[PDB]
């Protein structure tokens, strides 16, 4: 009289399959993009173009001298 | 199993997945979709078993 089936106390588990969160898509992405190269692009021409202007001081020590 | 019997075992209900077309990664997502029924073969079972003899 010693058997195992419990008179309640259950689930059950699902047999269901869902993972579907998005996701920031759809025209969100391709914008945040754009804006961060051409937030790189503005961090350019104020470098490269600061460093010309150095470029240009650093010749001019030599045309000062060499007669 | 469901177009014969074998023995208590017409007494459970669950479904038997299909594929579309004829290749292996649709005969690949039958493997992954039985092991989400043989859960529920299992759990209708837990309910069912009467006490008695072996």
């Amino acid at each position: 009289k010693q058997d195992m089936p419990p008179v309640g106390g259950y689930g059950p588990i699902d047999y269901k399959r869902n993972l579907p969160r998005r996701g920031l898509s759809g025209y969100s992405m391709f914008a945040v993009g754009i804006g961060a190269l051409l937030f790189g692009y503005w961090s350019m021409m104020k470098w490269n173009r600061e460093r010309r202007r150095l470029q240009i001081e650093d010749f001019e020590a030599r045309i000062a001298l060499m007669p | 199993r469901k177009t014969q019997p074998y023995d208590v075992y017409d007494q459970v209900e669950f479904d038997v997945p299909i594929g579309s077309r004829g290749d292996c990664y649709d005969r690949y997502l039958c493997r992954v979709e039985e092991m989400r029924q043989s859960i529920r073969i299992i759990s209708q079972c837990l309910n069912k078993m009467p006490p008695g003899e072996i």
